[PDB]
């Protein structure tokens, strides 16, 4: 993900200090039409998630989608390796199990195409409209990094191919963990685990299967993955083997929300009340000649993007690692 | 009901329901008709808020206009 | 004394029911008249449908269906190459006699920390080559 | 349309009126400064909103001040392009 | 105008109600009327609030069984009448063969039992009365609208000889901006008789209908005991009586302090004020009364969140284990509410209503704290930065300590000021006694007194942000000009250095992320302690007890109203519990990504539109034209989904943990 958003940066780099290719003087059917598959794809596979929900709160199973009410099947999903029945296991584990795809496999899927297809959005129109736009027609001049060209026309801000990337990571930090998300808990219920005993095993998954009949809806996700597979990082204190995990847990949540402190604020507000601050350094004759500033826009958003990410990541990698250590010890 | 409460389920906590509804037709129609006419009343001050004061009426509206004595007395006074 | 005389004489604070035990007993006894522990959805929406080994139940795939996924619904996998394993086992207990034999002695762990001498060393060996 | 106005502060170094982008101002002869003139802007009706004559005025606080009318917005200072106002 | 956006509806919206900002408004007289005649529809819309309140509790609830046996009943707010249900099976919420009922968490049942409620009867003669209330309070501002009407033509037809007759201009508003009577009444009828007469009502029909045998109304009904009879467990009715009795004589007797009707008697407002250490500043300011109202109204609001906690005055209330929880919330976020609103209205007061001296001038109370705002700031920065470091250092010891595993490790400051102040209000309650009041005195721990100081710096930053904006609304060293601006406005450019949120409504949109701060910490203390008063005081002193004992813990039966296994009575708060979390990472969207980007996507969305074949030969796009909201707009979307989010997300965990 972090190298996809780098290649689309260093496009709109490249466009902005040479000549682009003639794909670019089209670019308006190219972005509508990716604009619209991003809609109608998030649409359909995020209110299939949402109908699920709604109509199971409400009391209707046979009305949801999923394998035992209605079923969207994956038919193009085939098989190639045609290997022969069964798994195959290495003292007391699934060293190797055949992934059995339905209709969450289905739902989920489609989100991760939604996903990707919005950060490629994001990405592409940074791309594109680099050079000049139907708003501004001198975002040459004004270059690849700037903040935005004023509070004019509607107000510019962030039309730059930076601000383009600064959203675009955003979202493929969000598609990325929505991947996770996805490999972790379809490994853990149909894929590791153990088994109990031409032999026939009971397999007895870590998280027992509960991904075809519970990811489905995003209640299901919020509870059966988060809420109770965080159970091994945030009882994780007393522990000596995870204790550091379940901390970095807590810090990373931490910086994620001290994050937002950037992401929401801007510079003017802090240019403000550092000069206020300044008046007692003056007063007191406290006089720093390197004079502090607020941080620029850009450095704003830069600084808020790193700690949002970082901090997202720490609080995943922190709980995958503690629920596998304790699962597998 | 099913409830899903801790405590509800511990304590045997109840939500009792009546065998007949507090109120009759003729109860509801008469709640019904003081809501009418309080949605007649609302439209109407919602159309004066909407057109707000009209200082062209010393033209052709009928009277010349009357201050309450109290009123006076109040400019009179001042503020 | 029973639930359908408890819900007969009813609970009044009010009048008679002064005593908090007698109002939680008949509260327990509506409880248990009027409600109940589940909603009774139908057991099928919680059995699972992948990895239970029970996917050709629900026939997801049928048009050209994965062989590797058993076709046996009763929820049991059976391992996949068993045949192979007591072969695994004869070769590799025939490679392990074979080289046992050529070398002519016992085999010796080796040592993580240990220095071995190589066994075309010209100098007089300090430890054991092998 | 938005407020552009210059005050006698201005030195006339045109650096507004070069950074334009629709060139809403002009300098015009002036005796309040040494330069012998100041700038103008006679074609509000075109100004977008920008600030860039803001960024660009030396001053220790602006010469020139543009004010935003968000209530009074013309396809002029909005940029309109897909879509036309006339 | 015909040459409009879709950004047109916006700009309204966000001004629909700001009467000052109205075109063709052109005098005090009509701004004055205009608020008189909203204040009248807003009364007709709380009393037809009532009214519904009363009518669903008479008709879709159980008041009277309730009432039989309260402790174990629950209250019926409303039926559900929705098509979307299921209907092959009874839902959770349904005897099975019964309408769908709703529980109520809002102690109008305790309240209305309390005051005397008997029979559902009574119930629909309340709902019937307050619907007429509500018809006259819309007559009256009828009625008001043409007697200042009928003044304007008065003065119209009629003039003073002498060419003077324009100062009549100023006093056609006399009766809706005089400040003295106003005061007068409204503290002697409004407050004080008011009072009396709920004392009057109590002892007519609320001491009968709770006490059994029959007596006759007397003095016997006024005591003062004190604390909680057991039997309800809540205050005595008798001592409530009392207490409204003699706030009302006192309210009484302060409301013929000024001069109202006759110049003969009472003192003046401007006199006061010019005699007093406060100056004088603009009492006709609108937004400054409204600030001062507002101030009121959230200092009154936190207090009954309180006090109705503390010292239970409902009956059967402190039983009700959700109800308590419910209202100590709203009350609080209604009280923060009105303080950030005081707040912004003095802001907007200093941008449009203050008529600020010469810079070296120095007389009123806003120039001189003008004067030395930036060591206002400065001082105010500083408590913020060490309340914050050591809140935080002390906890992250404490998190460290008990993550390797040394309890004995922690940092724990006894509260030893609080501890005294707590032992002398016992000392005076039991003095009292021998001459009972719970919650009113609770243990207080280490935990406590590091939760009060991170309440005392959400407070203490949410009050930085607030004077910030205050005191350089008119003026800032980055932005000197800033009185000709609006009070909201998007920027000032990029140029020098950048100017994103450089408004005093840009200082307000920050300091309410705070208040839902600082509001959350507060809420989530009542309500750990609340839940687990043991674990909270052994526990509250690191940051992982609240992250584990309290959120993840008690968040299993909201998470497990619905699933594959089935439904409960908690499905509900389980669809707005992730409904809110979804609306909070909406307002993420406008809060992080900025206008011109959605400027840019926009257009490319308009030519298709504009290129698709049977829509533009239908729709040019000349008539509201499609736009990207606007800075200030985006900003206030998102600020909106956030605090939705972030408070509809809260009382479905409260209702599912104490429930
Ligand atoms: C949960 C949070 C959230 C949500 C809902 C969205 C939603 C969206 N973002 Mg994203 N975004 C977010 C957070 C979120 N964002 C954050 C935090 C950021 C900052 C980094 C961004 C930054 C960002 C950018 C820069 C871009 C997007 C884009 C989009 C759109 C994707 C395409 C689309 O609409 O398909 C899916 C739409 C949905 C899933 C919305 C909900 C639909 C529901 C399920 C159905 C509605 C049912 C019914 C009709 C409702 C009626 C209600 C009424 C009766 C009251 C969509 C509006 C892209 C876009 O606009 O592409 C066209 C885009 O360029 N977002
Ligand atoms: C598809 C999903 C869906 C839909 C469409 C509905 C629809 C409804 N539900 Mg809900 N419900 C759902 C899912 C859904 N539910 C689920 C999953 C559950 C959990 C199992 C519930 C649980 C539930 C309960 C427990 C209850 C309802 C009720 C209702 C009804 C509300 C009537 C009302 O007073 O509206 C009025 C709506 C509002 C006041 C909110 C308006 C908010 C928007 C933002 C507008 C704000 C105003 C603004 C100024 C704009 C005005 C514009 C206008 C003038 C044009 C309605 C039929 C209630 C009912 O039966 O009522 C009779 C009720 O008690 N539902
Ligand atoms: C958004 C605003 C808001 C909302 C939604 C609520 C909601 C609530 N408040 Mg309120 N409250 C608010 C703001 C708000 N409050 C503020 C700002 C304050 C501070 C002043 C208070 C102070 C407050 C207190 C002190 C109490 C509540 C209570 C309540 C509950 C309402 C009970 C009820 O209606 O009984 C139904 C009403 C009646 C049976 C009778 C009402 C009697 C009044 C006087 C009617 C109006 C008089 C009429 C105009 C007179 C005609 C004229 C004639 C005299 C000449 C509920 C939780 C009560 C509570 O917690 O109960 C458990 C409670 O005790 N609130
Ligand atoms: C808060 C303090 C305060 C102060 C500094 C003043 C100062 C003044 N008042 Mg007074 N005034 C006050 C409170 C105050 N007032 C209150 C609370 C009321 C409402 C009752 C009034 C009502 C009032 C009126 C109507 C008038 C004044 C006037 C005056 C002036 C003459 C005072 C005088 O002769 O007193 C000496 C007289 C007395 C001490 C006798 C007072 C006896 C009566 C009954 C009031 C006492 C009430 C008591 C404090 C509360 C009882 C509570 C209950 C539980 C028993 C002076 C500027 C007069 C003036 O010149 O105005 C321009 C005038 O006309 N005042
Ligand atoms: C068109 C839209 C509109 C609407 C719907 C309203 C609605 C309201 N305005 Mg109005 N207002 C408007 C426009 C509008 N306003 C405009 C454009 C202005 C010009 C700036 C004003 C200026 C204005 C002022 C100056 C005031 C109002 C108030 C009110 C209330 C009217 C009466 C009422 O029912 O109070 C119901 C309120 C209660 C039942 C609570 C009563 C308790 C009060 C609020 C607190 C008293 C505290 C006291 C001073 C100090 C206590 C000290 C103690 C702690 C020791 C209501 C909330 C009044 C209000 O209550 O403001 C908060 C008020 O004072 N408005
Ligand atoms: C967890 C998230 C987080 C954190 C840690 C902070 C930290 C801070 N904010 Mg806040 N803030 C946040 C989220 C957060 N904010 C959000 C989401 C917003 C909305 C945009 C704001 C908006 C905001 C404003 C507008 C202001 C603050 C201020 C402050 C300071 C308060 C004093 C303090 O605690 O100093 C101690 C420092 C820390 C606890 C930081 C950690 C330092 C090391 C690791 C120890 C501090 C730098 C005020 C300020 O600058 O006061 C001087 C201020 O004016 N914040
Ligand atoms: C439900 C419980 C939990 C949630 C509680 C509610 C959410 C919290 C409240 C939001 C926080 C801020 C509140 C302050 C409000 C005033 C702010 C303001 O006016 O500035 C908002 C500002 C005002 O607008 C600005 O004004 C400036 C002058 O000061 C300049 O002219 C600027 O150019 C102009 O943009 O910006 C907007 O214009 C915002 C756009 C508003 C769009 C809304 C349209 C859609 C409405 C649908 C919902 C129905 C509305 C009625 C609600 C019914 C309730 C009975
Ligand atoms: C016109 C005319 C003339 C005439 C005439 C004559 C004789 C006219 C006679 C007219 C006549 C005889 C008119 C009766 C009306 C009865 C009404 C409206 C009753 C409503 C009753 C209502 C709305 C009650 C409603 C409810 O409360 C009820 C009852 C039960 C409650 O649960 C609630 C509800 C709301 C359901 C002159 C004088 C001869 C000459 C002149 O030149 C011209
Ligand atoms: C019963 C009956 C009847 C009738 C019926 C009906 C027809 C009913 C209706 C009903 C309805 C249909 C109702 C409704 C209501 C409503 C309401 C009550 C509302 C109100 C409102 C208010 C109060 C407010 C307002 C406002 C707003 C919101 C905004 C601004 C402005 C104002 C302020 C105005 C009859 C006579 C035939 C016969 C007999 C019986
Ligand atoms: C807080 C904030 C500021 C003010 C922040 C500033 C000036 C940063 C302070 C820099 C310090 C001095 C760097 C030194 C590093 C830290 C002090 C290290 C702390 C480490 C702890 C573990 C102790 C902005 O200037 C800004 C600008 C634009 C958008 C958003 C914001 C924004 O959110
Ligand atoms: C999504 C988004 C947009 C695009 C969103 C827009 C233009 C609004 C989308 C329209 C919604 C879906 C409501 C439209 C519903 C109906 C068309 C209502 C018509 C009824 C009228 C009569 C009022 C911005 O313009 C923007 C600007 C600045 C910062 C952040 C953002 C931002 O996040
Ligand atoms: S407005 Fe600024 S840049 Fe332009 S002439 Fe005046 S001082 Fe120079
Ligand atoms: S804001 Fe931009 S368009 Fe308007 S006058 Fe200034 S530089 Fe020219
Ligand atoms: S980034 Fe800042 S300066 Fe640029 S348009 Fe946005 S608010 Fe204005």
């Amino acid at each position: 993900g972090f190298f996809t958003v780098a290649s689309g940066a260093h496009a709109s780099i490249f466009v902005i200090r040479q000549l682009p290719t003639s794909e670019i003087r089209h670019r308006d059917p190219i972005i509508g039409h990716l604009i619209w598959v991003c809609i109608a794809l998030g649409l359909h596979s995020f209110g299939l998630y949402c109908h699920n929900d709604t109509l199971e709160a409400l009391g209707r199973p046979e009305d949801t989608f999923c394998d035992n009410s209605i079923q969207l099947k994956p038919i193009f999903a085939k098989q190639f390796l045609g290997l022969q029945p069964g798994i195959e296991v290495l003292d007391g584990k699934i060293v190797r199990m055949t992934q059995e795809l339905g209709t969450a496999d289905f739902m989920v899927h489609h989100i991760h195409a939604f996903t990707i297809h919005v950060t490629l959005l994001i990405l592409l129109k940074g791309v594109l409209y680099a050079r000049n736009s139907r708003l501004v027609s001198d975002k040459l001049e004004l270059g690849f990094a700037y903040p935005c060209d004023g509070p004019g026309r509607g107000g510019t801000c962030q039309i730059s191919p930076w601000d383009h990337l600064f959203l675009a990571v955003f979202w493929m930090y969000n598609c990325l963990s929505v991947v996770i998300f996805h490999y972790f808990w379809k490994m853990q219920s149909d894929v590791w685990g153990s088994y109990v005993h031409h032999s026939s095993l009971t397999c007895s998954h870590y998280s027992q299967g509960d991904f075809s009949v519970n990811s489905i809806t995003i209640n299901g996700w919020l509870r059966n993955l988060l809420w109770s597979e965080a159970s091994q990082v945030i009882q994780s204190y007393a522990l000596p083997s995870i204790c550091s995990y379940g901390f970095i847990f807590l810090a990373a949540h931490f910086v994620w929300a001290f994050s937002l402190m950037f992401l929401f604020s801007g510079r003017a507000y802090w240019q403000e009340l550092i000069e206020s601050i300044l008046w007692s350094h003056h007063k007191l004759k406290i006089v720093p000649h390197i004079q502090p500033r607020a941080l620029s826009i850009s450095q704003g958003r830069a600084v808020g993007l790193t700690h949002y990410v970082l901090g997202g990541i720490g609080c995943t990698w922190a709980f995958i690692i503690s629920r596998m250590l304790v699962l597998t010890t | 009901r099913v409830p899903g409460g801790k405590r509800t389920k511990e304590l045997g906590l109840v939500v009792p329901i009546p065998e007949e509804d507090g109120l009759t037709d003729g109860q509801i129609a008469a709640l019904f008709v003081v809501a009418l006419v309080v949605l007649i009343a609302a439209v109407d001050l919602a159309r004066s808020l909407y057109f707000g004061l009209q200082p062209n009426k010393f033209k052709t509206a009928k009277g010349k206009g009357s201050i309450t004595p109290f009123m006076k007395r109040l400019i009179e006074n001042g503020f | 004394p029973s639930d359908e005389e408890i819900l007969a004489k009813g609970c009044d604070i009010r009048v008679d029911c002064t005593t908090k035990e007698q109002q939680f007993a008949w509260a327990k006894a509506y409880y248990r008249k009027y409600n109940q522990e589940t909603d009774g959805k139908d057991p099928k929406y919680s059995k699972p449908s992948t990895g239970a080994g029970v996917f050709r139940k629900f026939k997801i795939d049928w048009p050209n269906p994965d062989p590797s996924i058993p076709d046996t619904t009763d929820g049991t996998y059976p391992i996949r190459n068993e045949d192979f394993l007591p072969i695994w086992k004869q070769q590799q207990e025939d490679l392990r006699a074979k080289m046992k034999e050529y070398i002519g002695r016992e085999f010796t762990e080796i040592r993580w920390i240990g220095d071995y001498d190589n066994a075309r060393s010209p100098y007089k060996p300090h430890n054991g080559y092998y | 349309s938005h407020a552009v106005k210059i005050y006698d502060t201005c030195i006339g170094c045109t650096l507004c009126v070069r950074a334009c982008p629709t060139d809403v101002l002009e300098m015009v002869p002036a005796t309040v400064n040494a330069a012998k003139q100041v700038a103008s802007s006679p074609r509000v009706e075109d100004c977008v909103g920008c600030k860039r004559c803001e960024t660009a005025c030396p001053t220790d606080f602006l010469s020139i001040r543009v004010y935003l009318q968000e209530n009074e917005e013309t396809q002029y200072s909005l940029g309109l392009d897909l879509a036309d106002w006339s | 105008n015909g040459r409009c956006a879709t950004s047109r509806y916006l700009q309204v919206m966000g001004s629909i109600h700001d009467i000052e900002s109205y075109f063709a408004l052109d005098n005090t007289l009509s701004l004055n009327l205009q608020i008189f005649t909203a204040h009248w529809g807003h009364l007709a819309i709380i009393l037809m609030w009532i009214s519904g309140n009363l009518y669903h509790i008479a008709s879709n609830a159980n008041y009277s069984l309730w009432i039989k046996n309260p402790i174990p009943s629950m209250p019926i707010a409303h039926n559900i009448w929705d098509p979307h249900f299921t209907s092959s099976t009874s839902t959770p919420y349904s005897h099975t063969t019964t309408a769908a009922v709703l529980i109520a968490y809002s102690g109008i049942y305790n309240q209305l039992y309390t005051s005397g409620f008997s029979t559902v009867n009574q119930i629909y003669k309340a709902t019937f009365a307050f619907s007429c209330l509500a018809v006259i309070s819309i007559l009256l501002a009828k009625i008001h609208i043409r007697t200042h009407s009928e003044v304007l033509h008065n003065s119209a037809t009629h003039a003073s000889q002498i060419p003077s007759f324009f100062q009549l201009l100023y006093f056609l508003d006399v009766g809706i901006s005089s400040i003295n009577i106003r005061l007068n009444f409204h503290t002697g009828v409004l407050v004080g008789f008011f009072s009396i007469a709920y004392t009057g009502h109590l002892l007519d029909v609320a001491i009968p209908a709770s006490r059994a045998p029959l007596s006759h109304t007397s003095l016997s009904y006024l005591t003062f005991f004190g604390g909680l009879k057991s039997d309800t467990a809540s205050l005595y009715l008798t001592d409530i009586a009392h207490h409204h009795l003699a706030i009302g004589v006192i309210f009484v007797y302060i409301g013929h302090l000024y001069s109202s009707c006759s110049t003969a008697l009472g003192t003046y407002i401007r006199d006061m004020l010019y005699t007093s250490a406060i100056y004088m500043f603009q009492i006709k300011s609108l937004h400054l009364a409204l600030s001062l109202a507002l101030a009121g109204c959230a200092v009154l609001t936190s207090a009954t969140a309180q006090h109705i906690y503390s010292l239970t005055p409902y009956f059967y209330l402190s039983y009700d284990y959700v109800t308590s929880v419910t209202l100590y919330v709203h009350h609080s976020y209604i009280a923060s509410f009105l303080a950030i609103a005081s707040h912004a209205h003095a802001a907007i007061t200093l941008v449009r209503d203050w008529v600020a001296p010469l810079e070296l001038e120095s007389s009123c109370t806003i120039a001189r704290i003008h004067t030395h705002k930036a060591a206002i700031i400065s001082h105010l920065s500083w408590v913020s930065l060490w309340l914050g470091f050591h809140t935080l250092a002390i906890y992250s010891h404490n998190d460290t300590n008990m993550a390797f595993g040394s309890p004995s490790k922690q940092i724990l400051i006894e509260p030893t000021n609080a501890q005294l102040i707590q032992e002398s209000s016992g000392k005076a309650l039991y003095s009292f006694a021998i001459n009972s009041f719970g919650s009113f005195i609770y243990p207080i721990g280490p935990g406590d007194l590091y939760v009060h100081h991170a309440i005392a710096l959400g407070l203490h930053v949410t009050v930085l942000i607030l004077l910030k904006g205050a005191l350089e609304a008119r003026g800032s060293k980055l932005m000197p000009d800033k009185m000709e601006h609006s009070f909201g406005f998007s920027c000032d450019g990029p140029g020098r250095g950048g100017t994103c949120d450089i408004s005093a409504w840009d200082c307000f949109y920050l300091a309410m992320f705070w208040m839902l701060n600082t509001n959350a910490w507060i809420d989530f203390y009542f309500h750990y302690k609340y839940l687990a008063p043991r674990q909270f005081s052994e526990s509250s002193t690191y940051l992982e007890s609240w992250f584990r004992d309290y959120l993840w813990f008690n968040s299993a039966p909201l998470i497990r109203a619905y699933s594959a296994l089935g439904t409960n009575d908690l499905s509900v708060q389980a669809w707005f519990f992730l409904l809110t979390h979804l609306a909070w990472a909406t307002g993420f969207m406008f809060l992080i990504s900025w206008r011109g980007y959605w400027q840019e996507l926009i257009d490319i969305i308009l030519y298709m539109h504009l290129k698709t074949p049977i829509l533009i030969d239908l729709w040019n796009g000349g008539v509201y034209t499609p736009l990207a909201l606007s800075i200030v707009q985006a900003r206030f979307i998102g600020l909106v989904h956030f605090t939705a989010g972030l408070i509809l997300t809260y009382p479905p965990f409260i209702i599912s943990t104490t429930s």
